[PDB]
């Protein structure tokens, strides 16, 4: 039978078969185990006839020792046999036959883990490098016996790296059981006992074969690295015994200085910089203070590490220079802290300075390479974090250990890093990298770099302040124009670059701002008689530029786009100085209206256009909404704008639409100086356009894709204004509507213009049309609209407040019509608005209403298998919790459908669904919102489910994973924190039904209460999980 | 046309089977059945040069059901390892699923991809990710239900087998 297995391991493996892959290796899997799958794999490795893959599916075939105690010996003894043999064959031959190998010796490192695991046979295999190793010394069974833990002499350790192979066989023999061990350890947390056996055996030998590849030549190979990394990625997961490494450290950093361009071209200084890259970057304490200082002198300085450099950028190996690069700042990183300390406080008078500040300077130095950014170094890249990571320090320093000098030597030293980054993040720097790479992932390294350094000068403010960063970007572009000529093109690409960036910083530093709390920015613009001028320019130049090129329209965009968010972000300034507002606001609609009527159709430069107008109106919407006040003599105007583009043969895009709906509803919000009824006009005006339009186009055309988005858009105009009417919840000078309070309350509440029954008759005749109540998005879109009004603050005259009847009714109308799996969760979410704003006048028979007409009547054939929706229904109920508990307790379907199927859901499959029934019967047991006839009630129907409950819940944890403990320990937990009398009685009933550790656990879990169960939940786990 | 085996692993979750649903038939399954050992699958996509087939081998996750294992890693010409970025144990055992695969196939490629990016209670930045040193090793955001980067994992797969930076799927 050997011949056919055989066949169909090697049709497995073939490129093109027949007979189904699949049932090929299901009928592989089930040749292990059997009563010959073990001697199967004997006579599959001990052919010399037989392939690679064959022999190495028969290695395969002996790991299964997962499928009583002596079978164990079998098995390892074959491993060590066919080990030898096929390793004495690896000398004397060159390549091919080495993964077979790997796998045996992997085998042999599961078999090392059994053998030395607690849980008269044979108990110790302490070094299988000895073991290994004495058998090719080589009355041939019975050596075995006696070889196993044979100890080794090092000179006979020595001698066996007569040849190379030897050596390479030996160094990755630790290698494979220091790296399987570490995947035991990362999915598994029983080996604190075999790391011991580790250290006090392969430890020893393992670093003195390291050493010896360290220190002696003709006799290194390049694998001890791959074997170091190993080593110390085991060392680090253990503990951050004490394995210590500190030795290979040292003879690491002298082979590193050793290696050249003319030594071995700096291949041994790329393999040991990986290596300490890895420690810096994960574990950096492993290496010890001395060392630490020894790497530092040689990365900062004819040094060593500078003629390294240069080779790299003379020969363009930028992926390595940058691989250093992140290196040297993993480094520099550990000793932020005391560096700061050394630095800017007082706890050897200067000559610690003359070192710091040298220290400093190289620092700066460093990260002004001279080289462009992301297209060549990383150094200036890589260490925004470090300077970021120092000002953090600096500010967050005791205010009484400052030196003297604090003050202005950090505004110095952070001062030049502003001065050093500002040319990094030109975009003449990302136009250099479209052109020599295109639109590749270097421009979104360039970005996220431009992102790193905008947060820096963000952190950077608190140390410098508005003197000594802030103003310095506001007078060195507004005091000289950048565009002198009346026609405001910047025309030198030079000076447009960098007032651009100027304006990215300016523009990052302005946003943690609040432009209200001080007339700074006012007082700082008005001293700058260009900055608006130049503002203005920046954005008329980006958008009046003739992109021949796409790096142009790429940097077209670019340029307008930061201009735009200046804008939006000066509002604020605006505000404290309306006359400057209007050139802004006759530029931007004169630059939408350069949008609109562009009609010419590259296609791909409609794209580009498209996002002009949205970045556009994006900041129109943004200047409305801080300076509605101020833009009140444009509101007639912006109403007529509309007008003539919300038609749908317009070359307008309905996201602009939207967006100028918004900005006229934020502006006609705060027309509130006469009474309602004028106000009311305005509103009345956009509503019926509104709704006219979208009527209209309801009933002119069959609904295709265009009528379909032209509908979407009318409803997002809708929800826009509905939304832009909301008054401001922080309080505002000069309310004057609070002189009016009165008569808009009574205003609104009356509706007489039937602003409210117009939208919603919208609304239902959109979505009583087939074409759409199946469609999620004007589901979704609806239903907002439907539910603005609700959960606002008491009082507010807000005029589209729908009450309860009115919103339910409009659910009622349109569940029995949508497509429930895409569209009940719109609807669900709506009622959870409303029972939040209704909460006091719900009664439980509301409840039950809405519970039945809108999730019980569809769970079987729409929710249970289901899970989005499933967890929608657990999310329904435990808000209804949160809120009002009564309505749920008080529901007639409590115990007879709520309970009984949140309790079939625990051991759902689905991670989310268990996390949404887990915290629904946490906060069943945990809920403080009971009075105390509701606890005692939730107390006996809790006693009463709750043997079957932690049966559901341990039925979850025996077949579930180690990701989702967690979500059952704090529901366990809680049981046994409110009921730990039932508990037991309940645990010694239900774990019989899926032994001497299961009591373990029983006396364990209830004697800890609360807080630290879980690390006693899975010692349970890895116990019932083997058998 | 052309053909290559892609080994697709990870742990259990994270989206493998949902993932290679969806590149097969548009279908999202929501609900999780751990696949037992292995499913193959072939996935043709068009483009310049002809069409090129992958048949994908799904592995499974969980160990427990992990059938031939390793066994499913010989004669792979190209893998993607996955991992979920809302459950950082996933990602944690990345290079454990690396190295499993380098140990019988070293130099091929492979992309690492983070699904359920969809999720925005993200618990796995891309900041974090730092397996994107070497050249055959990439990674990817991607979504199996939201198709964020949907076939961008096979299309740097496609270039680097084949040797061209430019294929770009035409359909
Ligand atoms: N939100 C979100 N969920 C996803 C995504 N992809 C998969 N899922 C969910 O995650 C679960 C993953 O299931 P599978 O695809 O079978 O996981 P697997 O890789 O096959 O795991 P094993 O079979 O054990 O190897 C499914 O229930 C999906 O609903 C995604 O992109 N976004
Ligand atoms: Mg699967």
């Amino acid at each position: 039978s050997i011949h056919e297995v055989v066949a169909l391991i090697e049709e497995l493996y073939s490129p093109h078969p027949k007979h189904d892959v699949n049932q090929i290796q299901q009928s592989l899997q089930s040749i292990q185990k059997s009563e010959q799958g073990f001697h199967l794999a004997n006579e599959l490795l001990s052919d010399d006839k037989y392939s690679a893959n064959v022999k190495y599916f028969g290695a395969l075939t002996l790991t299964v020792q997962l499928n009583t105690l002596w079978n164990v010996f079998r098995s390892n003894l074959l491993y060590l046999t066919k080990f030898s043999t096929l390793y004495v064959s690896n000398p004397n031959m060159y390549g091919q036959s080495l993964i077979i190998i790997k796998k045996l010796m992997s085998n042999l490192s599961l078999i090392f883990t059994k053998i030395n695991d607690p849980q008269n046979m044979i108990k110790q295999w302490n070094n299988p490098i000895n073991t290994f190793i004495q058998l090719m010394s080589v009355a041939d069974q019975l050596l075995l016996d006696s070889i196993n833990c044979s100890l080794t002499y090092e000179q006979l350790s020595q001698f066996v790296s007569l040849s190379q192979k030897h050596n390479e066989l030996a160094l990755t023999f630790t290698e494979v059981i220091v790296e399987d061990l570490t995947k035991f350890q990362t999915k598994r947390h029983s080996m604190s006992q075999i790391h011991e056996v580790v250290h006090e055996h392969l430890y020893i030998s393992t670093m003195a074969l390291i050493n010896l590849n360290l220190t002696a030549q003709a006799v290194f190979n390049p694998t001890v690295f791959d074997c170091i990394t190993a080593w110390i990625n085991y060392i680090s997961l253990t503990r951050s015994g004490r394995m210590d490494l500190s030795e290979i450290f040292q003879n690491l950093i002298d082979l590193m200085y050793q290696s050249t361009e003319g030594s071995d071209g700096y291949e041994n200084a790329e393999k040991i910089l990986t290596i300490f890259g890895n420690v810096f970057a994960n574990d950096p304490l492993l290496m010890s203070y001395d060392l630490r200082q020894q790497i530092e002198c040689i990365f900062l300085g004819n040094s060593w590490m500078l003629q390294y450099m240069n080779y790299l950028v003379t020969n363009d190996f930028f992926s390595e220079l940058k691989e250093l690069a992140i290196c040297i700042v993993d480094f520099l990183q550990i000793n932020t802290l005391s560096v700061c300390n050394k630095l800017f406080t007082n706890i050897n008078g200067q000559v610690q300075d003359e070192y710091i500040q040298e220290y400093i300077k190289v620092l700066l130095q460093m990260t002004n390479f001279p080289l462009t950014p992301v297209l060549q170094e990383f150094f200036s890249v890589r260490m925004v974090d470090f300077w970021l990571d120092l000002s953090d320090a600096y500010t967050n320093l005791a205010s009484e250990t400052l030196r003297p000098n604090s003050i202005e030597l950090s505004t110095q030293i952070f001062q030049q890093l502003i001065n050093i980054y500002l040319p990094k993040i030109s975009l003449s720097v990302k136009q250099r990298i479209i052109e020599e790479e295109g639109e590749s992932t270097s421009v979104n390294e360039f970005e996220d770099f431009r992102n790193a350094v905008s947060d820096l000068a963000q952190s950077l403010w608190s140390i410098l302040g508005n003197d000594n960063l802030t103003n310095v970007l506001i007078d060195g572009m507004g005091q000289m124009p950048a565009a002198s000529d009346e026609t405001l093109i910047i025309k030198d690409t030079d000076v447009l670059f960098r007032i651009e960036t100027m304006c990215f910083v300016l523009n990052t530093i302005l946003v943690d701002m609040t432009l209200s709390e001080s007339p700074w920015i006012k007082n700082i613009v008005d001293a700058n008689k260009f900055f608006n001028q130049n503002v203005i320019s920046v954005f008329q130049t980006g958008f009046q530029t003739s992109a021949s090129t796409k790096v142009s329209q790429i940097l077209k965009l670019d340029f307008v786009r930061t201009s735009t968010t200046l804008i939006g972000t000066l509002a604020g300034y605006f505000k404290q100085e309306p006359f400057q507002l209007n050139p802004y606001v006759e530029a931007l609609f004169q630059g939408l209206h350069t949008c609109t009527n562009f009609t010419s159709k590259n296609e791909q430069e409609k794209i580009s256009n498209d996002k002009l107008e949205v970045m556009v109106i994006k900041t129109v919407s943004t200047l409305c909404e801080t300076c509605r006040e101020e833009l009140t003599p444009y509101l007639m105007h912006f109403i007529s704008f509309l007008n003539t583009v919300i038609m749908p043969d317009s070359n307008v895009s309905h996201f602009t639409r939207t967006k100028l709906v918004r900005s006229i509803g934020y502006v006609v919000q705060c027309q509130v100086s006469n009474g309602p009824e004028e106000q009311a006009k305005y509103i009345l005006q956009l509503t019926n356009l509104l709704s006219g339009s979208i009527e209209h186009c309801l009933a002119s055309s069959v609904q295709l894709q265009e009528q379909q988005d032209y509908i979407n858009c009318l409803l997002y105009c809708i929800s826009e204004l509905a939304t832009s009417l909301i008054q401001p919840t922080e309080i505002i000078e000069n309310d004057a509507l609070l002189q009016r309070l009165s008569e808009f309350q009574s205003f609104w509440s009356s509706d007489p213009l039937q602003i409210r029954s117009k939208i919603m008759c919208t609304i239902d005749k959109v979505l009583d049309n087939s074409i759409y109540c199946k469609n999620s998005a004007f589901v979704e879109i609806g239903c907002l609209i439907v539910g603005k009004g609700l959960n606002l603050p008491d009082g507010e005259p807000y005029f589209l407040k729908y009450n309860m009847s009115e919103v339910m009714n409009f659910v009622l109308r349109h569940v029995p019509n949508c497509e429930l799996a895409t569209c009940l969760p719109y609807f669900v979410y709506l009622l959870e608005k409303l029972i939040s704003e209704f909460r006091k006048e719900l009664t439980p028979q509301e409840f039950d209403f809405m519970f039945e007409k809108i999730l019980l009547v569809y769970y079987d054939a729409y929710i249970i298998n289901d899970p989005d929706l499933l967890q929608m229904t657990i999310g329904f109920v435990n808000n209804v919790l949160d809120v009002k508990p009564g309505l749920a307790i008080g529901s007639k379907h409590w115990t007879s459908f709520i309970l009984p199927q949140f309790l079939k859901l625990i051991p759902s499959r689905e991670k989310f669904t268990i996390v949404a029934v887990a915290k629904f019967w946490t906060k069943l047991i945990n809920n403080k919102k009971y009075n105390q006839e509701e606890l005692t009630t939730v107390r006996q129907q809790v006693s009463s489910i709750g043997g079957d409950l932690v049966y559901q819940i341990m039925y979850g944890l025996f077949h579930t994973q180690r990701s989702d403990l967690n979500s059952y320990t704090d529901l366990l937990r809680a049981l046994v924190a409110k009921f730990p009398i039932e508990a037991r009685e309940w645990l010694v009933a239900v774990l019989p039904q899926i032994a001497g550790h299961e009591k373990f656990i029983n006396k364990l879990l209830i004697t800890r209460g609360s807080r630290a169960a879980g690390n006693v939940i899975l010692q349970w786990w890895l116990d019932c999980t083997t058998l | 046309q052309v053909q290559f085996k892609l080994v697709l692993v990870g742990d259990g979750g994270t989206g493998k089977t949902t993932f290679v649903k969806r590149h097969l038939t548009g279908e999202f399954e929501k609900k999780y059945v751990a696949t037992l050992g292995v499913e193959v699958h072939p996935l043709v996509f068009h483009t310049n040069r002809g069409p090129i087939k992958f048949n994908v081998w799904d592995t499974a996750g969980l160990e427990k059901f992990g059938g031939l294992r390793d066994g499913y890693y010989i004669q792979a010409q190209c893998a993607i390892i996955m991992f979920d970025v809302t459950s950082r144990v996933t990602y944690k055992n990345v290079p454990n699923w690396h190295r499993d695969l380098v140990r019988v196939c070293e130099n091929i490629p492979i992309v690492l991809c983070g699904n359920k990016v969809d999720i925005k209670d993200r618990k796995v930045k891309a900041k974090s990710i730092v397996f994107h040193r070497k050249k055959n090793l990439q990674y990817y955001d991607i979504s199996a239900k939201s198709n964020y980067n949907f076939e961008k994992p096979f299309l740097w797969l496609a270039r680097k087998l084949i040797g061209d930076p430019n294929l770009e799927f035409v359909a």
